[PDB]
Order: C-alpha cells, then structure tokens, then sequence
C-alpha cells in the first residue's frame, strides 16, 4: 500500500524556520520524483516544490524561491522540506505527493499544519450557549458552546464525549484580529431532554495541552 | 504562469444527474513529448486530496467509472455520469506540463436537495462571559437549503456593523443542508447600554425576512 | 636551433605521445610532425604545432571520458544529427534555419545523444563538468533547452543530444564566452522545435594545475612535456 506521512509542522514564529518530513512506504521511493503542495486555510491547492528521483531536477514555486529548499535522502525512504523566512502567509496544511510514475499528483499525504504566527499559545475559554425559548422550535432546542479566544488551530469539539452526534454543527473556526481563533458549536436535542438529560460540550485544544468539559443547562 | 479557469465556481447537482467541469488553460497543455499533463483532483471536506484522472483522460486505479475527462490543448472537461452523495466536495483541475505546477481555483460540487427554511435561535451572552467584560450574542440558522443567506444583527433597531463574524459548515453529507453562526460581540459595557437585540434572517425559504430578538434583561 | 634538429631533440617525448593517442587521432599528430620536422618557416611549422596541440588534447579528452575520437572531417554536423536523430523534424529544422543556414553546418567536439555517437546518461555528463567547476573553479558554460517552461516528465522518455566544445588555449574564459554566445541561437531554436539538447564547452591552458584539467593528469605531463616544450623550442630558436 502506497502511504506517505508527514511530520514536522507546528507553530513557528514569522522569520522562522522549519523542517518538514515525509516518510514513504509500500514502493521504491527512489526511483520517483517527489513533490510538496500546500493549503492555506479555507483556500485552494498551491504546489510548493518537485525533486527528481537523483535530485538532479528541483523545482520551486516562486513565492517560496530563496527560502524553501526540497530534498530527500533515498536510502532513508524520505523526503524533506527546509522552510526559512517563513511568512504568515505561509500557513497552510502541507502535503506530499508523487506521481508514482508521473508528474501529477497520485499519492497524497494526511498533510501537517504549518502556522506562522507571533501569537501565544493560549488555550479556549468556553461559555455555555443555554437552551431557552429562543432557541427552541416544536419539540426541539438548540444549544451550544462558544470557543472563544484559542491559538493555535487544531480545536475538537465533542458532545457527551461523541455519544451525541445527530445534529452537531460545530463551526468552521475564524481568525480573529487578535490573532486568536474563535468557533462555536450546537446541536440540536428534542425539547423534552431538557431537564433529564445532561448536556456537557468536551473543548479539547492540544496545541495547550488544555481539556475543556463545560455543562450547558437551561437558564432560569 | 499557466493560469487554469475552472467553470462553474459552483455546480448544483442532483443526486443521479450528470455533471460538467470545465476547465480552460490560458496556454496549451500539450507536452513537446506528446502528453498532456492536464489532471483532476477531488477534495472530499476535511480530506487530503484525490487523484481522479491524469493527463485528460486516463482514469486513476480504484476510480470509480462515473468520472471521465476529455479535451486537448487549452479546453478540458470532467464528466460525473451519475453523482453520488459521496461525490460532494471540490474539483480541481491541474497541470504539470510546465513549471511553476498550477491549479484552477477549484469548482465546489453542491447536491441539489428541497429548499428548507433555517431554523433561527439566538443565544443571549452567559453570565461566565459577561464576568469577563464582554458579551457576545450567537445568531443560529440550523439546517437551511440552499446557501445564500442574509444575516444582520441591530441592537435597539440600529443596525450593526463591524461588531460580528460569521461561520458556515460544509454542506451536511446526510441531508444537504447548511448551517450558519453569526456572532456579535459587545463590551459588556456596551451591552449594558441596551435592550432589544435581534438577528435579522433572509432566506428565499421564509416568506419574510425572520427577526429573531430577545430583551437584554429577560 | 635548426626546426629539424628540435624534432630530434623531442623525438622520445613526442613517441610517448603519439604511443598513448587513438588509433586515428596519433596518425594524424604524427603526420603533422613531419611536416614540422620538413617546415621550410617557421610559419608553417607553427601552424603545424598548433594543429598538434588541438588534436592531441581532443584525442585525451576522448580517452579521459571514455568517449570516440573522430577526426574533424568525420564528426557529424548539427543538421546531420537532427536529421539522423529527430528526422520528423528536420524538414522543420531546415525551414526555420532559413536565415541562419550556418546553423546547419555547426560542427562541435562531440555531438552525442543518448541511447551521431551514443552516450548513455546526458545528465550524467553534465553533473560531472557542473561538479567540477564548483570544485576546481574551472570556467564552464551549459545552456539547455527548454521549450516554453515546460517540466521534466517521468512517464514517457524523449530523445535528447549533447553538444561539447573542448579547447586548449591559453584564455579559458573567452573561449567558454565565445562558445556558449555561438551555441545561443541554436539552443533556442532547439527550444522552439521541442528538441531537448544540451551544450557544454570547457577548456584548459598549460598554467591549469595537472590535476584540475579535463584530462586525466598523465594526458597533462604527455602534452607539457611534447607539444608545450616545442612551442617553447620555436620561438626561441
Ligand atoms: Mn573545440
């Protein structure tokens, strides 16, 4: 089976530095050209670089010409990426790929996260979005968690620790100004639940080692 | 650089139908060779990248035969024969035929499904939040079809700018419908000095724009 | 000193030479010692040396890269390889060489494809010059070409030539100048008709180190010790 794992991202400061790998199984990895492509967030595809299979051949994309450099160790069955001078426009899920006989991208991998930011790591602060009339229509009631104020991204949100998952919309995070991220997360429960059933939102930030189990109620 | 235009930006589709993607080169993609490395990705949501076809025709192995591609030159389509609900996400095309490697800015797959309504909930600012120094107030539009939506928040019938953010999910895989969160955020200071504060809602599935408010101290 | 008794004088030193030569390439370094040894002026022995010095380093750049040495008059021409290598081009070649038909009849050192002689890795060649003129310093120049800013492909193989310009002449820069300037058009007419061709031109003098030339260093003290010591014996006498 073809796999290709990425390693190395994180969060860097602007200026910095970083060294990103890929570790490649389940065909000669030294006999194909290799590749990285990159995702912004919420934005398209951009390749980033190509090495032959000898490293004879590189190829850069401009925006990171001077300060990326590709390569690779056969032997090793890995390829890497040097990133210096990194930019907050820079962040982005960086994949490798190979063609596994080609140019084009046949293979892809899980991608790491790579964020360029001066922000402190700072874990959420999670309020209760409480059930009310406000909130309900027929026999069913919305409530929620708003995940205020974290950095850097990955967050995950479960309800009930995952045993509650009909009807969860956790949001797509925004950036705030602050350079902080901000999402918030419902679901919605029959009306009649409310009052016998226990309604906790588990906030799990990594990046803080942080672990958030907060219990919406209805107010009164 | 090659510049790839890819047409529709967005393409509704209803499960069983045949879709087209097309996707124009701003040079040929002919190699000196004799290929054509002109290649179509999907990107399911929260997923890396799929191969479906490279150079313009040739089906990737252990893809499913509804795709197809075709064309030459400058012009490139990607056929769906028959969408399935699994098919949702976003369809890029790529070209490798000449250096800096490009991609289209990709084309969003939509399952066409019933118009629905949201469901429009607002949530007060908590008491937690409010301790801190300010309060923020969530506007909810559950389960709507399709997208375009307008949401506006006023606050003792001002109406508000600058104050509030918005999210949307990714169109739902089971039922096709949308969710959306718009958040205003107040000072609490700035929250003490009002009443009445609403979410205005358009949506061609309401028969009028749905104001849902709430008094500040209630 | 009679020209007649300089011969003598590097009669061993010149056997040593003719002795480590291709077949074809010491037969003619040899016929041109005689007719420096039978030189009526010392023009025309000079020319005559000057023709040993060309020949006997082509023929030690064959040896040191383990390459043929054909004579001049048999070393194919630009069209002739084009014709024989990429013949759904030559009709294409020619129409676009209209009015630059010299291109045609552009003959260099050694004009190679891979597998019009057969070598079995251009970019192995290349590396190799790359790599010693990043460590020795030697003046190189490579010009490539390169349809539009078309990528290398891995699914598919193209045929390919290389194009070498070797020298001995004491201004190694200007020759590496000059070469890569006269090669220029050609390249990027290749470019233009998707022929992927590759120019490497070089050279040394007799102030180069013996072990930083493009010759294996007992070619070096082969050619000091013959062809330099008669240029030194010519003028002087
Ligand atoms: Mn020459």
């Amino acid at each position: 089976e073809v796999k290709l794992e990425e390693s190395g991202g994180g969060l860097v400061r602007p200026g910095g530095s970083r060294k990103l790998s890929c570790a490649a199984s389940g065909f000669t990895f030294s006999s194909y050209g290799m590749q990285w492509v990159r995702q912004a967030p919420e934005k398209g595809l951009e390749w980033v670089a190509y090495i032959s299979s000898g490293s004879r051949t590189i190829y850069y994309a401009d925006t990171v010409k001077g300060r990326f450099t590709i390569s690779r160790d056969n032997p090793k069955n890995t390829l890497f990426l040097q990133m210096t001078s990194l930019r907050s426009e820079d962040t982005a899920m960086y994949y490798c790929a190979t063609g596994y006989g080609g140019t084009w991208f046949a293979y892809w991998g899980q991608g790491t996260l790579v964020t360029v930011s001066a922000a402190s790591t700072k874990g959420p602060s999670v309020f209760p979005l409480a059930p009310s009339s406000k909130s309900t229509s027929g026999g069913t009631a919305a409530l929620g968690c708003l995940v205020k104020d974290y950095f850097p991204e990955p967050v995950t949100v479960s309800w009930n620790s995952g045993a509650l998952t009909s009807g969860v919309h956790t949001f797509p995070a925004v950036l705030q100004s602050s350079g902080l991220y901000s999402l918030s997360s419902v679901v919605t429960v029959p009306s009649s639940s409310l009052g016998t059933q226990t309604y906790i939102c588990n906030v799990n930030h990594k990046p803080s080692n942080t672990k958030v189990d907060k219990k919406v109620e209805p107010k009164s | 650089q090659i510049v790839l235009s890819q047409s529709p930006l967005s393409l509704p589709v209803s499960l069983g139908d045949q879709a087209s993607i097309s996707c124009r080169s701003s040079q040929s993609l002919l190699h000196s060779n004799g290929n054509t490395y002109l290649h179509w990705y999907l990107q399911k949501p929260g997923q890396s990248p799929k191969l479906l076809i490279y150079k313009v025709s040739n089906r990737f192995s252990g893809v499913p035969d509804r795709f197809s591609g075709s064309g030459s030159g400058t012009d490139f389509t990607l056929k769906i024969s028959r969408v399935e609900a699994e098919d949702l996400g976003v369809y890029f095309c790529s070209q490798s035929t000449h250096v800096p490697y490009t991609f289209g800015g990709g084309t969003k797959l939509e399952i066409k499904r019933t118009v629905a309504a949201p469901s429009v909930f607002i949530f007060p600012p908590s008491d937690e939040q409010l301790k801190s120094g300010t309060a923020s107030v969530v506007c909810l539009l559950n389960n709507f079809y399709p997208r375009e939506a307008k949401v506006q928040w006023k606050v003792d019938n001002a109406l508000q700018s600058g104050n509030s953010q918005e999210s949307v999910t990714e169109q739902d895989s089971k039922d096709s419908t949308y969710s959306l969160s718009s958040t205003l955020t107040l000072s609490k200071a700035d929250y003490e000095k009002h009443k009445v504060y609403a979410c205005e809602v358009t949506h061609q599935g309401l028969s009028s724009p749905v104001t849902k408010s709430f008094n500040r101290g209630e | 000193k009679p020209i007649a008794l300089i011969c003598a004088e590097l009669y061993k030193p010149f056997q040593d030479l003719f002795a480590a030569l291709p077949k074809d390439c010491s037969e003619e370094c040899q016929t041109l010692f005689e007719d420096i040894r039978n030189s009526e002026s010392h023009a025309s022995a000079w020319s005559s040396a000057l023709r040993i010095k060309g020949v006997a380093y082509a023929g030690f750049f064959s040896l040191t890269n383990s390459w043929r040495y054909i004579p001049e008059d048999l070393k194919p021409t630009l069209g002739m390889a084009i014709q024989t290598v990429f013949p759904d081009k030559f009709e294409k070649f020619l129409e676009r060489t209209h009015l630059h038909p010299e291109y045609r009849d552009f003959t260099p050192d050694y004009l190679m494809c891979r597998s019009v002689q057969e070598v079995s890795s251009v970019s192995a060649v290349v590396d190799r010059f790359k790599s010693k003129s990043s460590e020795k310093g030697r003046p190189i120049r490579q010009e490539e070409s390169r349809p539009k800013t078309e990528s290398m492909q891995e699914d598919i193989e193209v045929d390919e030539l290389l194009i070498v310009e070797v020298g001995y002449q004491t201004d190694i820069e200007g020759k590496v100048i000059s070469d890569i300037e006269k090669w220029k058009g050609v390249v990027n007419l290749m470019s233009h008709l998707g022929i992927k061709v590759n120019v490497l031109t070089c050279a040394d003098n007799s102030q180069t180190p013996r072990t930083d030339w493009w010759i294996d260093e007992k070619y070096v003290r082969l050619l000091l010790n013959s062809i330099s010591y008669l240029f030194k014996e010519l003028l002087e006498n």
